[PDB]
């Protein structure tokens, strides 16, 4: 369906990460939570990566998904194949460079002087749970994966004139029975369904007449006047093609829910005498 | 969900630090009593300092013009007292929309969504008597409110 | 030959998505609905997809295609042949974030939890029935395809200053004997001569209460002492999407030409005088 | 299919709310009672709110000449109430082209099929007495009226 | 030779198809037919394809055509051999969706149901003649193919400032005895043209004399009042002259025509009563 | 083949309709009686409405330069009448351009082989009196007479 | 960049139908080799350079645009003939 | 000789199987039934086996060579429906609803086989009264791509039948009538054409010639013997010509029609 306060453009991403198997934020706390101090909020065990950049987010990326169409010698077209395993990953661009935000690049540090980070030859397992907050105005898209591998995606970056950078790749891994990883947002997941309604304000008894558009189209002149039938008839029977019995008016009080398949709208208010039926709005 | 704003009912309750439209001295503590607005009041009504806001371009995004828009307006700080106060002034209050994308500050027209300048901090003349002024252009973005 | 009302610049691309197998709307449906509002129409199963980047329009493509010139070595051209089948496809980039938006593009949420979508690790059977329609002009082209499998055409993008979008590709694959997929447009294609008429009889004069259905809705009913005018308001005043503007109705004295934008029939037959003002033939 | 019109025989129907090219105050609800024409009108009949459209380039596509065309049209909205007014009066007219696009709005003398900004709004000089300006480029796409 | 009336723009192109064997035009006919109307030509059969851009030509291409230099341990560059053979075709693009022009992209419609139309899943065999008359002033350079295999080049193009199209690829293939294809035009190919000639021009004969240029030098100045054997023998006194073999002049005209291996010009004049002139032209 | 013509001996008879250089009335359906011309006359026999066509300058193609030539050219389009008229009066100029190169026409001169506008319609304002100005720049092509 | 029928048999070799104003092409491949002279000018420089035997073969396909010149553009490739050069470069002075 | 109409490619095809002996469709029969639905052909009896692999298609081999061959066809099923499981494995060894059971060691197991062939509206068949089916192969499985069934179908002599028939209708014991060219003059309304033969043209032949003129100017250099090799004969306005050369349109000169030819091959 065409919700308009779904839609997103990521402003900022917060990254943390936590031990293997870590639990994120309740969706509900999602939105209270503070986002700087994740040593203060309820749900203990995340902390910030370090500075990530401030124009640009952690980049999603899959390896595999290659996939082909397959048939037989009697029907060609017969079913779609995935013919390498998708693998889901995210790269995150650390541009901090003390213990703990080498730590997540070159795995624990093989050195216990003071002063001294050191790493040993060949392969690390380096492996943590991931939340990544997307923040956009009052929407804050949550995603958590309870096992991620956590890799070298690049060589450090130095430059004379950009900031210096750490990029690591998590790939998300599955952990006993739990998903592979998890979006998080409370008023768009598994939510009730919140049926639109449309408000006819009309402030009581008043002179004159108004019109309006449903799907666009206008009904005829309605004057201040009688609700249940004498408006659910006006607001079918427009040439619309709907029947009647789709659509709800209902014994509302003051001012009316219209509800059914088309959208409605005013056209003009002309019911000068008194307090008027000055919107439609939902 | 909601309309998008003229870009004034935005960029100022954010350096002033109020939603009050119609109080013009800012509050935040990097600028207090500079007064702040879209146009100059007449002679006998200026006071310096005086931070001006022009919007000079940006469009609606292209591919949903009604959910995001990014205007371009120029930010203009003057002073009577001397030019380090002035571009101070004007470091101070940059300051202060870097913060407030940062924090995604909800104003009652619309959201500051992101900040970027595209000139900075250039010195120039100023047409009134005995002041500097230093100006650059920010394009901002900004998101409609909900309902 | 040449056209200059068949020419297309598609200014904009509706997209919605049903069950397998579900039908579109007939050509002549398709110039009467609103395009926004698929719990209107008579076709129900239909739902729009989601928001779209407005700049842009569902982008077809195929791969294999791979064809060359074959013979023998008396002739040295004789054939083309298709080395690999032509798989074919279409790209839609939603904007939403929206639960009934990534069910496209990760197949069904893996959690019960409210506030949160879960996805499982391995390849999903995710496939619907698939309808476009591409605006320009007052031109409807729509396309459909009974069976598309979806699938994920890259990661999920995000960025600082464009929409953040989780593109799905839809692949065609045929199912029972019905057609890969199918355009629509009733000016365009088998298209009749320019004029329809129906002849309703009026020789049976001694009459009863008849009635028509239009586009399969009823009038209501007439009574045998009609007119032109008469007949031309009761079809006119049929709840189906057009009004009595789109009618023409002329007579010859014992019978009356009917035509417009719709099919008639006659529904209920009541008359004394046989079949004579019961017959509406084309 | 039909000549293509110049570019006022559709965008204006579009800001006005009627298809009456003779009457050029507008009734569209959001900008309601803007005198809405091409040409500004001596001072003794020019009336404020005014938004002036005027052809300022574009060419036919070079596709199909005869059958698709993107005039750039300067808009530019007037009034002597205050910036602020003037600045959404110039929003409320985006608004509205911006919806008469996504509809495909017929009009008589042909379609209007996109609408784009080439420079977003802006805030100028007046050349009329205590008056603000607000002006931009749209490019916007026009197709023939059937036919 | 160097031949200016031969040199091409393609300003426009017309393409046109045809059941298969169908003949084109003849080379002089091409002179004559209306590009606008095959409905109306003397060789009934063609259709005109739809609406290609104005912008843009039927682009010609081929596979193939790569070759190599081969020999022996003896003599070492012998012989060049071709080791894929030039398969040749033209790519139109289509800018129209009438069944008319879809039926080159996809194959005959698939379904009888008026306003559809339907694909089936398998390949399809699509074969036409085909005609294209490219356009430049008064050259009407043709070119027709007996038989071409039609199969589609790319995806429908759809674009929200840019004509959708509908790219087809026609590869040309032999149909009994006949050529793969044919280019025609009645002054290019298989015509007996003459020599290029030069015709001298004068005043009234009332002054002294005249030089002319033969190749890049001059002759000396020369009288009205000269015999053919006299001015053919000025000519003659030239890098490769020999007067009465080389050079040619018969007088045909009143004024002489010179024919020969070299250009032939006007250089400074005295021949009072009109002016010396000349021209390539008879 | 001929030399290659100057633009003016090739366009006037495309805009006018007839062939005879000595008399500048067009008769074309579409501008019956304007006077198309390359030089405003002198205000004493200046007629109104008038197209007036001049070489802003573009080069022989460097491929070949003896046989193919690309000059733009400034079209523009006055009068006295009313705005509307004079963009229309271009529009119906611009039509007869893109009808005559696609039929090739022949003129004594030289072959009109192509059409391409660089700069569109555009309003500006007028030199002379009541009178209105529409212009812009259209690269044409050119090819030699077949003599 | 020349279309006359003596243009086309370089790049398509000898013309395959005797009709008035036609030139038709058969399907396979030809050998269409012929000496090779070119002429390089620059200065009051001549600098010559001659293949006495040369394969001439389509390098791609014709060239046509709305506003630049049509071409046929053919490859020469060098073979050696008898007894002689591969090919000679031609100068008095160098 | 030479039928480019007759060079196949396997483009799509069909198997079925039955009883031992059953007869396939006859060559006319095959150019019209519908291939998906078998239970509804006038030549009842034929039940259609599952999906046959989509690039490993049916292998026509044989054994022996010079002792005496046996011929056999490998198909590739990649269905695990009973209707396939029984050519692999043989009957179904267990009553039960829901298991398909294996008894060890050989078993029998004999069918009729037709296959067609498709590529674009032939339809080549072929059909064997006997095989004997046997397992050609393991079971493939992958991860990526259908599994399969390969099975080895051998050729039996059954009752004085042939081992197998290829049948199309088209191609096999036709009547084999020579190509006729037709002399389409169109309106002929006046002038002069050639023909060319052989790539050879004839030089001139006027509008209104008749049969025995045009098959004198017939016998071009390079001829078969001039007035006896070529068979010329009119049929309303025109000429159909048939002999051992190939026939063409060389330069029509006739001063009015839509052509000169209609040829066939």
């Amino acid at each position: 369906a065409l919700k308009d306060d779904a839609v997103l453009i990521a402003a900022r991403g917060y990254v943390y990460t936590a031990a293997v198997g870590t639990a994120a934020p309740t969706p509900s706390q999602l939105k209270l939570i503070d986002l700087e101090h994740p040593e203060a909020w309820d749900r203990t065990g995340w902390d910030l990566v370090g500075h990530t950049s401030e124009d640009d987010l952690p980049e999603f990326g899959f390896d595999g998904g290659d996939s082909e169409v397959r048939g037989s010698w009697q029907k060609k077209k017969l079913r779609e194949v995935e013919t390498e395993e998708i693998a889901d990953y995210v790269v995150i661009n650390l541009t901090q460079f003390d213990e703990t935000a080498l730590e997540l690049y070159f795995g624990p540090n093989q050195s216990a002087t003071p002063g001294i980070f050191g790493v040993k030859s060949g392969s690390v397992v380096n492996e943590r749970a991931l939340l990544i907050v997307i923040v956009d105005n009052d929407v804050r898209l949550g995603f958590h994966a309870r096992k991620a591998s956590l890799k070298r995606e690049d060589a450090i970056s130095l430059a004379t004139d950009e900031f210096g950078a750490l990029p690591v790749r998590a790939t998300f891994l599955d952990y006993q029975s739990y998903n592979l990883y998890e979006w998080i947002e409370e008023d768009w997941f598994n939510a009730v369904d919140a049926p639109v309604v449309y408000l006819l304000d009309l402030g009581g008894a008043t002179g004159g007449d108004y019109t309006l558009l449903v799907g666009g189209k206008s009904t005829g002149d309605i004057a201040y006047n009688a609700n249940a039938s004498a408006i659910k008839t006006a607001i079918g029977a427009v040439d619309d093609g709907v029947a009647e019995s789709a659509w709800t008016v209902t014994a509302d009080g003051s001012d009316f829910e219209i509800s059914g398949p088309l959208a409605v709208a005013l056209g003009v208010d002309s019911t000068t005498g008194g307090s008027g039926v000055t919107v439609d709005v939902v | 969900a909601g309309k998008l704003p003229i870009v004034g009912e935005v960029v100022l309750p954010i350096l002033r630090g109020h939603e009050d439209l119609s109080n013009p001295i800012s509050t935040v503590p990097s600028l207090a009593g500079v007064h702040v607005g879209t146009w100059v009041e007449d002679i006998d009504s200026r006071t310096f300092p005086l931070i001006t806001v022009r919007r000079v371009g940006g469009t609606r995004s292209p591919e949903h013009p009604t959910l995001f828009t990014q205007p371009v307006v120029e930010m203009t700080a003057y002073s009577a007292a001397d030019l380090p106060t002035t571009e101070q002034m004007y470091e101070d209050a940059l300051e202060v929309l870097y913060r407030a994308a940062r924090l995604q500050t909800k104003t009652p027209a619309g959201y500051l969504h992101s900040v970027t300048e595209t000139l900075g901090a250039s010195h120039g003349p100023s047409p009134f008597d005995r002041t500097w002024r230093v100006f650059g252009l920010i394009r901002l973005g900004i998101r409609p409110p909900k309902n």
